């Protein structure tokens, strides 16, 4: 639910 | 001459008995009528208020976890959901899938009421986090219910206005993310990725529906929700089929038709496919788990044997079956009569009028922050309230007119506070409850009042006809 | 054979007369029913609109007073309210206590409609401050009523939409405080310390309740309040007990149940304790003063004789008694039947739908500010509109694309304007008034229609029984 | 003894027949009563949603036109409207006059749904600009209607909540103006000069009234409009006079009383003066043009012969006549009975509850902007989304804690996005339709039930009286 | 509707 | 109602  | 007498008597008897049959038929169809009246003397039951954070996860706890070494599961989970291909890729690029496939970490990441609710005041008396019952909702992870009907019996308003009502200074804890991290916008989700508080003002003792029935509220504004109480009382058998029952769910809820529909949808989903949806109310039925749970996702990510190629599709059969059944239920209301269920004989609803205002004034921001610290925050120097309070305290204690820098400090403090803080008043505008009572359209007393005058004489004339006929 | 005749006649007579008695009993209980109908032809009475500034005091007048030497009382009052200990310390660290213990200075500090209302337009015709009647309300010091029923008889809407309705460009006059000064956040106050305008859309000729019945509106947004008119007409004796009376208060108000309850609460408070509350409507009864008035507070602060130790408690008996009586009244509705009072036979309410939008566009901000100056501001170079207008005018007259600085100037002008200015439209969405009329459930004409057919024959048969009985 | 018999029979007959006459008279006045009932099983028809941009013109297209050489007309028009004196100077310093006196350029300047609607999602299924029918409205130039009743038959909600409903990510395209250009604030206009989207949630197949019936919505906030469906069914002849007709206007609209009033106002305006108003619904009647059209304004501006002095008054007779007739119609409702028209026998309205929240979170802004580009924007490097996406992408890919600059970049991206973008959810809170059905107060079956018992015997006794009288 |  |  969250990338870098 | 008696022939005319007999003929006119017969005609009159047929007319009168057809009229009586029409009346008793009108009574046989047990019609009802809703009568609305404004009762200004009945005591008003203060609603149940469920506050949820629109952002389920907290970036602060996430950052703390990465600084420590207990985020591995999350670090694995992301590494898993972003390496393999999955159908409904938007679902498992979301936070609900993160909750479903590893619940404990989702709880550890979700918001806490302590950190969320910064000041509470009900009926001019201070209230704490001990007046809110916690509960869980996927995509609205932690939802806290004031006047939930469990800690105390029920709450009543004997006074109107925002002074005699719930007042919540809530910090949405909108914390800046990790230096090189951005969230994934789930475009199949019409309610998330927003800053604010999702408030459900629902009947006391009834399960909250933060998605369907909640209304959202923005940070940096004091939003006042004035409530007008509507009491809809229905008729039981034989006029109707309402019952004064209680829904089961996780915990005994006061019956509402929509909540029962959601529960029977969840039960139908549990029956059709052997999984459960986090969108619907939880049921906790062994050994049913959440739909969209990949049971061996840790084993799949741990590429111990190389049968899992990069970007390979992962089946997720249960998720697809849940999507199919949910689509069929959402696009067809015929299920509503299968699980049946009934409207609560007595239901309480509220017309809410929400009006917001810019809060807090820059004048009172320092005096606010001082008390919020003095009551709730002994730690976390790397916090918005602390950085904002530093600015405001150096403004108020310099040791004329604000300098550009002074103005910059005041503005930065105001932006921090109004990005994170919001006041929410929930109150009864008036104690006049609008009661819609279902009444028998043709009461039995009305039937007697409309038949007896005829019937008393005409049974006697029927006896006369008998005596004249066969004797 | 006449025995059967007599018996059946007696049975029929008893049945018919019991039916008639049941009907006349149903009429004896003067029931009423509320019938709702949408009248699309009756003229709609435009409401009374009371605008209040959510921030009662004005920091500009405060700063002006300190620059001069007429603020001494205030400088004394603060110096007094902080040096000594007082019960309900939050009350007399607030602005309501400042009003109560020295009223004239509170008036001199409160907002003026000139400075507050910057542009008014009703029914496509320009309106000025001469259409608003001033009034006072503690914690909402100055409250100005358009269509208050005093200057003109009444106002009517013959046209819907925000074009044919009240439009108010209002500057909340949110001015930056003194360089080293911060306000005290009264945490026992759920409505203040916010920027915006408190609007009460109430029945024409009825006293406004800015606290209980108002809804707040934020600066920097054009907020449109669309109104749907509800006309509730009640029945007088014998069906009900409403009267077409008028409340007294300070000035003759059209009767509303809530306003009368507030007035009788104020009267009960005046009787039980010999003081008066600024929260409730004013009454101006000699020699009753406000509760929470320390009569010799100037003498106490002036430590002429040292019997007043530092941080010493100050009794404030009247304030405690007012708090006790207010708590008892707010937590118990039994008083509502003592002062009695009645619902207005004819009452007008409004369903308001408030929708806000970002106002004004940066495109039109300069053209706005030009007219606001050209009409209202000849002085005060140290004003937000002036600093904002300087930025916008240097943008529009440099003497491509906006430069970073140009962009910074535009942004700073927009923040100033939208921190201080707001548009408020109040209008009727539709001219169809929803009328709830109370009607006799069993009208006398209905009684006659339901008894006469029986009664005409059965009084005659009673005469027959008389003649057959004793002659 | 028969004298008493005759007298009592006559008295009873007169009483009974007067009662019957009273009943048939009560039926003769065809009274109606509105009965409200909550139907929880009838299918709910999803409304028609008309979104308009509160700013009619787009500064981007305007700037593009000046960079090219096709803006001459506009450059002429401004040069004309600002050189000659005109009555109602505020009208032709506005944008409506720009539309009226040169329509094609106004269309070329107005907003396009492509640029306006950035993401649409209805009933969990993606929707595009192909689901919105365009239409035109002066001062709200382009208005796009979802579920307009033309592309598809009708749309139905079988599911509640914001998930199963319309979701629109809309960019208001608020673009910074030309370097030395500022718009003119039309102070006779209570709705324009605001940033946001004007939303009309109206009955399906009924013409939208963006001015009168719309509610505005601000950028930078996800605003959720929960709808409760009200179905008002009326009675045709003889009880009422409603008809199931359809309005004509430009295109066949489902009949609503207000829309028909607007159309008959437009027709009355077309008759009284030979022009037409852009405020009212368009009619397209040859050879009628818009009121406030100066037919030779191009010739007047082109000072080919010097009879047009600087700052000279220009007549504009049609505009003055339109203002006169509009004032007379707005200040007097007597016209409502001339053009007559009738309420729709079946009408659908909605109680809307609008609740806004801060959107989007700074966490999800980059992931948003990525998809908005990937779907909609291949060009225009000089765009807000592009400048915002540059900031966010350099934050997320630097190649701890945010630096001041990093913080400045994040803040500038958030301000751009939240100045331009907004999410709008429109959904049904509940599928229980509140139906107000008009019913005969005294039904014919009720008349028969209330007369037959008497009538059957008393026609026979009338025959008895005949036989005893003349034979 | 817009000046310079 | 306001400190320094
Ligand atoms: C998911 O985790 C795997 C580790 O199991 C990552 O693969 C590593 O990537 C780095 C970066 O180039 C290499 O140096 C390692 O040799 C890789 N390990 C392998 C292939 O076993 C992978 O990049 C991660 N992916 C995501 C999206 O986070
Ligand atoms: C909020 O919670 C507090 C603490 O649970 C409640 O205070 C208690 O109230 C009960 C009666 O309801 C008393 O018997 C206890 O002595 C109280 N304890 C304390 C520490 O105050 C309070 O009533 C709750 N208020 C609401 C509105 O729910
Ligand atoms: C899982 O592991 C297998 C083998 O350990 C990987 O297959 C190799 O992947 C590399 C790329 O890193 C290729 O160069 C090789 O040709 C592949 N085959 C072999 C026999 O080494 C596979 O890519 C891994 N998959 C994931 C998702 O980690
Ligand atoms: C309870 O009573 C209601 C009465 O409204 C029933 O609702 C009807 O159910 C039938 C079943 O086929 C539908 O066809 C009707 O449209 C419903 N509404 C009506 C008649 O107004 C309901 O079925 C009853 N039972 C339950 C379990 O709710
Ligand atoms: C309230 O006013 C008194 C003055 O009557 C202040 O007392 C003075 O404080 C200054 C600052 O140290 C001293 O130099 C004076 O000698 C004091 N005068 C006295 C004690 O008579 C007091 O500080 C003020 N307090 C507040 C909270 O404003
Ligand atoms: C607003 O106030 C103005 C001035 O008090 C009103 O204008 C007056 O209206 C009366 C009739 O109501 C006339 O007799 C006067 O000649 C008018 N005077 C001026 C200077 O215009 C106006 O009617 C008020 N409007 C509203 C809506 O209250
Ligand atoms: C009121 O005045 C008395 C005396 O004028 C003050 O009492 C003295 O306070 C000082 C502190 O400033 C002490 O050092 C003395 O010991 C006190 N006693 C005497 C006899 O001087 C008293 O503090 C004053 N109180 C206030 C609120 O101003
Ligand atoms: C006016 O009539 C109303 C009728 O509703 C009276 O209201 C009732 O008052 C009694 C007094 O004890 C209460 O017990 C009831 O609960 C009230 N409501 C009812 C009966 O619906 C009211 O008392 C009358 N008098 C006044 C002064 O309002
Ligand atoms: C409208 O356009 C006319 C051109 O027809 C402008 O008049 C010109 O103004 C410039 C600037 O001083 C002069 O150099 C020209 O000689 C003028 N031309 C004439 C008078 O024919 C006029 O200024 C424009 N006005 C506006 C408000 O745009
Ligand atoms: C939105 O518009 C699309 C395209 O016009 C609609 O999709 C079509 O729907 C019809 C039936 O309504 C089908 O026969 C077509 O095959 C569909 N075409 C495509 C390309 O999908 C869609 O139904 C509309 N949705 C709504 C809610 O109006
Ligand atoms: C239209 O043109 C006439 C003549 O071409 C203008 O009249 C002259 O205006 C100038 C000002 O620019 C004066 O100095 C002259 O005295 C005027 N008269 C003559 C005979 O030249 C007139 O001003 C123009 N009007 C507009 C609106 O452009
Ligand atoms: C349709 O029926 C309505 C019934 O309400 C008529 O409305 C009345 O019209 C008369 C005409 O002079 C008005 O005086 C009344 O005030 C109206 N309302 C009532 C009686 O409640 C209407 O005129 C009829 N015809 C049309 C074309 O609407
Ligand atoms: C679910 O699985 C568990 C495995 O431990 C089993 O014991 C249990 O019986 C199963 N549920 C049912 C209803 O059989
Ligand atoms: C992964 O596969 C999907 C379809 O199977 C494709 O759309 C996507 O581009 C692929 N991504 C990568 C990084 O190979
Ligand atoms: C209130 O006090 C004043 C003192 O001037 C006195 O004259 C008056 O009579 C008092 N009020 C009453 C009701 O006695
Ligand atoms: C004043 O006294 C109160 C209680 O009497 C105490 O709480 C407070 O801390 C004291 N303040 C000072 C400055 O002495
Ligand atoms: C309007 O003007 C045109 C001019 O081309 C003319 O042909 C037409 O007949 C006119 N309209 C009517 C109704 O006569
Ligand atoms: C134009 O004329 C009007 C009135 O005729 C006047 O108010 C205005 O000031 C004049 N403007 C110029 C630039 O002459």
């Amino acid at each position: 639910f969250m990338r870098f | 001459r008696k022939v005319i007498w007999a003929l006119m008597v017969i005609i009159g008897f047929t007319a009168a008995t057809l009229q009586l049959s029409l009346l008793v038929r009108k009574y046989l169809q047990f019609q009802v009528v809703e009568l609305s009246e404004i009762k200004d003397s009945m005591p008003v039951e203060y609603p149940s208020v469920t506050i949820c954070n629109i952002e389920p996860i907290s970036l602060r706890k996430i950052r703390k976890a990465y600084n420590k070494n207990e985020s591995q599961n999350l670090k694995d989970w992301l590494n898993f959901t972003q390496t393999f291909h999955f159908k409904d890729m938007s679902f498992m690029n979301s936070i609900r899938a993160f909750y479903e496939n590893l619940g404990s970490d989702a709880k550890k990441i979700s918001h806490d009421l302590r950190d969320l609710l910064i000041h509470c005041r009900f009926n001019r008396e201070e209230c704490t986090t001990e007046n809110f019952t916690s509960s869980f909702d996927g995509n609205y992870f932690n939802c806290f219910t004031f006047n939930g009907g469990q800690l105390r019996d029920q709450l009543q308003m004997h006074a109107t206005g925002p002074e005699n009502g719930l007042s919540l200074i809530i910090s949405i804890e909108k914390d800046e993310p990790l230096p090189g991290t951005y969230g994934v916008y789930n475009f199949e989700n019409n309610i998330l990725h927003s800053a604010g508080v999702r408030v459900v003002v629902h009947a006391p003792g009834s399960m909250p529906s933060p998605v369907d029935h909640g209304f959202d509220i923005p940070p940096g504004y004091s939003s006042s929700v004035g409530l007008k109480a509507l009491l809809h009382t229905r008729l039981s058998e034989p006029y109707g089929n309402c019952t004064e029952d209680s829904l089961e769910g996780i915990q005994t809820y006061r019956n509402t038709f929509f909540a029962c529909l959601q529960l029977c949808k969840q039960r139908r989903l549990i029956r059709e496919c052997k999984c459960k949806s986090s969108a619907l109310p939880d049921l906790s039925v062994e050994n049913i788990t959440f739909c969209g749970v990949i049971p061996d996702w840790k084993d799949i990510r741990r590429n111990v044997t190389g049968e899992y190629k990069m970007n390979q599709t992962i089946p997720t059969i249960s998720l697809a079956c849940e999507a199919r059944v949910q689509k069929q239920l959402n696009n067809d209301r015929s299920y509503e009569t299968e699980c049946g269920c009934y409207q609560p004989c007595s239901e309480t609803s509220y017309l809410k009028s929400v009006s917001l205002s810019y809060w807090p004034l820059e004048f009172y921001q320092l005096s606010a922050l001082e008390r919020f610290f003095s009551q709730k925050n002994p730690t976390d120097q790397q916090h918005f309230m602390k950085i904002a309070q530093d600015f405001l305290s150096r403004l108020a204690h310099p040791q004329t007119s604000y300098s550009l820098s002074e103005k910059e400090m005041a503005k930065e403090a105001s932006d921090l506070i109004r990005q994170n803080l919001l006041r929410l008043n929930i109150y009864l505008e008036d104690l006049s409850v609008v009661e819609y009572r279902q009444l028998p359209a043709y009461g039995l007393a009305d039937l007697f009042a409309d038949i007896g005058g005829t019937l008393g004489l005409w049974m006697g004339i029927s006896v006369l006809t008998i005596m004249e006929l066969m004797e």
